[PDB]
RNA sequence: GGCUAAAUACCGGCACGAGACCGAUAGUCAACAAGUACCGUAAGGGAAAGUUGAAAAGAACUUUGAAGAGAGAGUUCAAG
RNA sequence: ACGGACCAAGGAGUCUAACACGUGCGCGAGUCGGGGGCUACGAAAGCCGCCGUGGCGCAAUGAAGGUGAAGGCCGGCGGCGCGCCGCCGGCCGAGGUGGGAUCCCGAGGCCUUCCAGUCCGCCGAGGGCGCACCACCGGCCCGUCUCGCCCGCCGCGCCGG
RNA sequence: UGGAAUGCGAGUGCCUAGUGGGCCACUUUUGGUAAGCAGAACUGGCGCUGCGGGAUGAACCGAACGCCGGGUUAAGGCGCC
RNA sequence: GCCGUCGCUGGCAGUCGGCAGAGCGAGAAAGAGAGUGGCGCGGACGCUACGCCGCGACGAGUAGGAGGGCCGCUGCGGUG
């Protein structure tokens, strides 16, 4: 499978010029992203009262 | 990842069932059986299931261990609780709280382990 | 009854992206959260651009990103784009750049990494600087598409340098009457 | 996909999207480009100006390969050779000048639009432009001709 | 699956080659299994049914352990008439009820000088297939 | 109905390869296989390789 | 992500052998169900016969 | 076959359905139409405006240094007026504390 | 003045295989004794028409009536 | 004013080519094997790069012969009479003005007994770099006109610039 | 001290069906003795539009429409229908 | 009162629980900030975020346009 498609740094060997498609986002765990102190600190307090 | 394969499973699953303006789900370890990210029993890294015991009495609890994630055979652990209606509903509660294991599912697990006891008492 | 007119009641902005891919529909979830839960009008612009069609977010060239990041003052900032970062083969020197875009062509990843710059993603950016402090929003040329050359005043009209739709261009393709001051007239 | 088309919402409306007063007749303007001079003159003048008439000389037996001349600009001239030739000429110190053969890449004429990097070159090409040659002298370099 | 590009997997073409089959082909079509007492003797699973064979019905209303002689092979109807499989018409006269050869097992062949050739043929190609496998 | 209807479609090679890599990256996820319907509750490991 | 595990070849008796293989990089490419579908509903128009 | 010949009846309402809008008033209007000789001398003026730059700074920085010796040479009732001061969230914080302590 | 295979075409002919096609007012006009019956003096025009049941086991026999027709009886899982 | 006794079934914006815009997707100054070749479903799928020929895009303009897309300051030399002209050797370098999302600095300030007192944050007078885009003015390429003065050399000319 | 009042978020770009027989009314108005006639101007309607009134009614008076309960009106009315 | 559209380019990932402390509706740009010196193991619902929730205003329509149909018909690849 690596000689056919191959990692993102080593091209495909059996095909002429093919590298695995790149990723539009790496850490796809937006739960871990969202409850992270980096982002958690930069938020206003939730306005969770119903009027 | 969880949100990825939920954005893949939200509409083109095989357990998804859509009729009569309702949309439930038949996943193995989905409790409340309804199609949602929170209660889906296959997407997350740690799930909880509460099935009826294979014999007449008891309730089996199926936790999904963390270490084995791509090994379906050695992924789930199962514990049969054949006790009274209250000790089992304090054992599931401890299993979830004291372990801090997917804690937003606890009241769902109690309500299900009560539905099983109720569907395993002698009928009238 | 009230005498209002409902001609313009329905605002036509994009409420969400038209694509159905799930690595974009998750970015749009994260940025809609940041947009509503922060008071930074950066996240709101990133979200509003994540909605836009593939013709409203055009590609950027590496050279235009050079000359837009060489402007005095904006050093050690991260160049944010919402479209793609194409290569620009007619530039010889590349500095180190912190960048965050949706796509970077496989011959611009090479140049940027051999230079020594970073190529972040929108999740990496959202973790580095949530409110987007230290950033430089960019967007490629929108009138670059050949389509915008046929738009405007119709051709055959005094001082309307608008391109017509012609099968081919040549000696005998719309060059005779409405163009020659000799044969008829010209505008 | 017919199930996506517009004739699936047009079932039950009498005129099928085409008008009650003015029907959808067959050819109510003539067929094709008819009336280019009579009743479609505002359109053939607002949108296709210069469509009517003659201009210039004819050329009977035109052969499109006597006049073959694909051009390459100076901006992407340095893209014809590899990268370890431009940087090898950067690190070079004996003044040697790399030979960029253009007709070997597939262009005959060299037009000079872009800037050049400060290093000598020897541009072999078939036809040169005045400015393309001045931008090469002003950087130091030779414009070889090849028939 | 079948890979021979010259055989017809179509439905209506087999349902037409069946009904418009010539008689000599309908003879093979109307084959019938051998009983497990002649099977372990001859090494043969089925045989084209002949007229004077003793047979026993296994499927239908007339399925039982009664054995009967095949009275006639009505190859045009794809059926046979056996000795005591019959019925009473309204008036009283009796008619032979036709049985399909596939629902009936043979218990005593009528060995000719030709049914011996067919048996030894099947046995031959069966030991050849057993040596082809083992 | 005529016989010069456009029956066949052509796809970009890099997009057939994107689809192949996306149909292989999705075969190593217990959820995306147990949701297609397969009964793999006892498979010892998903990328099931044999000698 | 970037961490490529080490799958274990399973002997023909079901039990895991000693051989291991590092998960090829194809099993981390982006999952694009829309691309997969668009490619499938175009490539299977090609095996169709005229009528 | 006589048909109605001309009318303007609905026209004054079609005109206003999309409004009648004055043209787009921009600053820096175009210079097309101006007489050739004048616009040729204005182009010769722009072409040489740079010729007096190094003399223009010598005066801009001059009057900007002089800006120093310019500027550094010069350098309804008592009731509802006291209540509108006690009731200030910031300015009245101490007149409010003086009352809170008042009941001890 | 002359000859010359291969690559090329094929809604006729023989023999085949297939189908995201139609399924008896559709699909060939024609699933059937169909270019038949029929019309026209001729050239030509040209249809409608598939389905008992697993098997005819296709209602013996009794009875009214001249008969068609009934009333019983019987066959069938069912004569609904 | 016209069609309509009743009921059943059938019954009308279809497909191909071209074009334009909008939209989704992949790659992106490239892009595409559609033709050809190699390896039951499969007449499918995969592959070819010294199969990318070729199409479209990357340059326009002229009927054509043809031509074909920033410059500035600096000395030094010749010429005209302090500037310019040409000529060699330097360094600087791809316009500007107005509006302009966004981003950057930040005077001052965001309380708990009282002052000094740092780090973290946030608000903010005022000041900036300015995306895209729009208006305007310059600049550059080809055709054309007007007025001019000079430079080039294997062919000095109805030559070239 | 954003240099009158009152009100109101604006600006811009593509692609585009249908239409290109009209008619009526207040007021002005041309031909004609005039016409439910021919022809114009301004505004409002009918056409494309129900509802209450005018007994009835394309155009008149009121008033413009999601489905409902209570209350109050417009224009018209209140011997009986 | 109920249904729907439009607008708020509105709110909700904070379900932050014995590793706990349950708040951001209040007239007034910004921290319930850090440090530096003078027993009983307990707590409803939610969240298919293409989801859920809260506020107001609005609701005619031929020709025509657009959207949404868990409206319907027949076949194809999957899946129940
Ligand atoms: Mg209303
Ligand atoms: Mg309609
Ligand atoms: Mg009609
Ligand atoms: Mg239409
Ligand atoms: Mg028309
Ligand atoms: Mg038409
Ligand atoms: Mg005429
Ligand atoms: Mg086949
Ligand atoms: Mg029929
Ligand atoms: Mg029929
Ligand atoms: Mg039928
Ligand atoms: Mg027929
Ligand atoms: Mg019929
Ligand atoms: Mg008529
Ligand atoms: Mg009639
Ligand atoms: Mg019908
Ligand atoms: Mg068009
Ligand atoms: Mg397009
Ligand atoms: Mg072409
Ligand atoms: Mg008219
Ligand atoms: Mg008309
Ligand atoms: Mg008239
Ligand atoms: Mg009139
Ligand atoms: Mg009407
Ligand atoms: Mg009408
Ligand atoms: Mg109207
Ligand atoms: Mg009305
Ligand atoms: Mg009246
Ligand atoms: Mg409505």
């Amino acid at each position: 499978l690596d000689d056919l498609y191959g990692t993102w740094r080593k091209a495909a060997s059996l095909k002429s010029n093919y590298n695995l498609p790149m990723h539009k986002m790496l850490n796809t765990d937006l739960s871990r992203i969202l409850k992270s102190p980096e982002i958690q600190r930069a938020l206003r307090a939730p306005r969770k009262k119903i009027h | 990842s969880a949100h990825l394969q939920w954005m893949v499973v939200r509409n083109c699953s095989s357990f998804l069932i859509k009729r009569n303006k309702q949309t439930y789900s038949t996943e193995p370890n989905n409790l409340k059986a309804r199609n949602s990210f929170r209660y889906n029993g296959l997407i997350h890294r740690k799930t909880v299931g509460v099935e009826p015991a294979a014999d007449g009495k008891g309730v089996v609890v199926v936790m999904k261990r963390r270490s084995g994630q791509r090994k379906p055979a050695t992924s789930y652990v199962r514990t049969t609780i054949n006790k009274n209606a209250r000790a089992t509903l304090s054992s599931i509660r401890h299993m979830i709280r004291k372990n801090k294991y997917h804690p937003d599912l606890r009241m769902a697990a109690i309500r299900r382990a009560s539905a099983i006891l109720r569907s395993q008492k002698p009928v009238m | 009854g009230v005498d209002i007119r409902h001609n313009k009641d329905r605002k036509v902005r994009r409420k969400e992206p038209k694509s159905q891919d799930i690595y974009l529909r998750l970015l749009v979830k994260l940025y809609r959260f940041l947009a509503r839960r922060t008071n930074s009008t950066f996240n709101q612009v990133v979200l509003k651009r994540l909605f836009m069609s593939r013709t409203n977010r055009p590609p950027l060239s590496l050279s235009r990103m050079i000359r837009k990041m060489k402007l005095p003052g904006r050093e050690n900032k991260t160049a944010v784009v919402v479209g793609t970062v194409t290569d620009d083969v007619r530039v010889q020197e590349v500095p180190k750049l912190k960048v965050c875009a949706l796509r970077v062509t496989s011959r611009a990843r090479s140049r940027i990494l051999k230079a020594g710059g970073k190529i972040l993603t929108f999740d990496q950016l959202a973790l580095d600087s949530p409110k987007g402090r230290g950033t430089v929003l960019l967007s490629g040329p929108r009138k670059g598409r050949e389509v915008y050359r046929h738009f405007g005043k119709a051709p055959g009209t005094p001082h309307s340098h608008t391109k017509p739709y012609v099968r081919s261009k040549g000696r005998k393709f719309e060059r005779a009457r409405g163009r020659r001051a000799s044969r008829g007239y010209k505008n | 996909p017919s199930r996506l088309r517009k004739t699936r919402k047009l079932r039950g409306h009498v005129s099928h999207g085409h008008g009650r007063i003015g029907k959808h007749r067959k050819h109510p303007g003539g067929r094709g480009n008819a009336g280019g001079m009579h009743h479609h003159r505002i359109n053939f003048d607002k949108y296709h100006p210069g469509y009517f008439g003659k201009v210039g000389m004819r050329h009977y037996h035109l052969k499109r390969n006597q006049s073959f001349c694909p051009t390459v600009n100076l901006d992407k001239l340095w893209t014809l050779v590899s990268e370890q030739t431009r940087v090898n000429a950067a690190k070079n110190k004996t003044g040697a000048a790399p030979i960029i053969d253009v007709v070997r890449s597939g262009y005959y004429k060299v037009l000079g639009k872009g800037k050049l990097p400060k290093q000598p070159v020897i541009v072999k090409a078939k036809f040169f432009s005045r400015r393309a040659e001045e931008k090469i002298k002003g950087v130091g370099g030779a414009c070889v001709l090849v028939a | 699956m079948k890979f021979n590009p010259f055989v017809t997997s179509d439905r209506s073409k087999n349902r037409k080659r069946h009904f418009n089959a010539p008689s000599h082909i309908r003879r093979k079509i109307m084959s019938s299994p051998l009983s497990k007492e002649l099977r372990q003797k001859y090494n043969v699973r089925s045989m084209p049914i002949r007229k004077d064979d003793e047979v026993q019905v296994v499927r239908g209303h007339y399925k039982g352990q009664q054995i009967g002689k095949v009275v006639q092979v009505y190859r045009k109807k794809y059926v046979i008439y056996i000795e005591r499989v019959q019925r009473e018409k309204a008036n009283g006269t009796t008619v032979h009820v036709g049985i399909h050869p596939s629902k009936v097992v043979i218990t005593r062949l009528k060995l000719d000088k030709d049914r011996k050739k067919i048996l030894e043929r099947k046995a031959k190609s069966r030991q050849v297939g057993k040596e082809k496998g083992k | 109905t005529k016989t010069w209807r456009r029956w066949h479609r052509r796809v970009n090679t890099t997009q057939k390869r994107y689809a192949i890599c996306s149909a292989l990256a999705a075969s190593a996820l217990p959820a995306l296989v147990m949701s297609k319907g397969h009964r793999i509750e006892e498979v010892p490991e998903l990328p099931l390789v044999v000698e | 992500a970037c961490a490529r595990p080490l799958i274990s070849v399973y002997s023909e008796k079901g039990e895991s052998s000693g051989k291991n293989v590092t998960l090829p990089a194809v099993f981390k490419a982006p999952i694009r169900p829309d691309i997969v579908n668009f490619v499938h509903t175009n490539l299977r128009k090609n095996n169709r016969q005229p009528y | 076959a006589k048909s109605k010949n001309h009318t303007t009846h609905n026209q004054s309402r079609k005109w206003h359905r999309n409004g009648i809008k004055k043209p787009r008033s921009q600053r820096y209007e175009s210079l097309k139409g101006v007489d050739p000789k004048f616009l040729r001398n204005m182009r010769f003026a722009k072409k040489h405006n740079k010729k007096g730059l190094k003399k223009m700074q010598a005066n801009n920085a001059k009057a900007m240094a002089a800006r120093a010796e310019a500027i550094k040479a010069l350098v309804v009732s008592r009731k509802l007026h006291r209540l509108a001061y006690i009731a200030h969230p910031k300015l009245g914080r101490r007149a409010r504390a003086r009352i809170a302590r008042g009941l001890r």
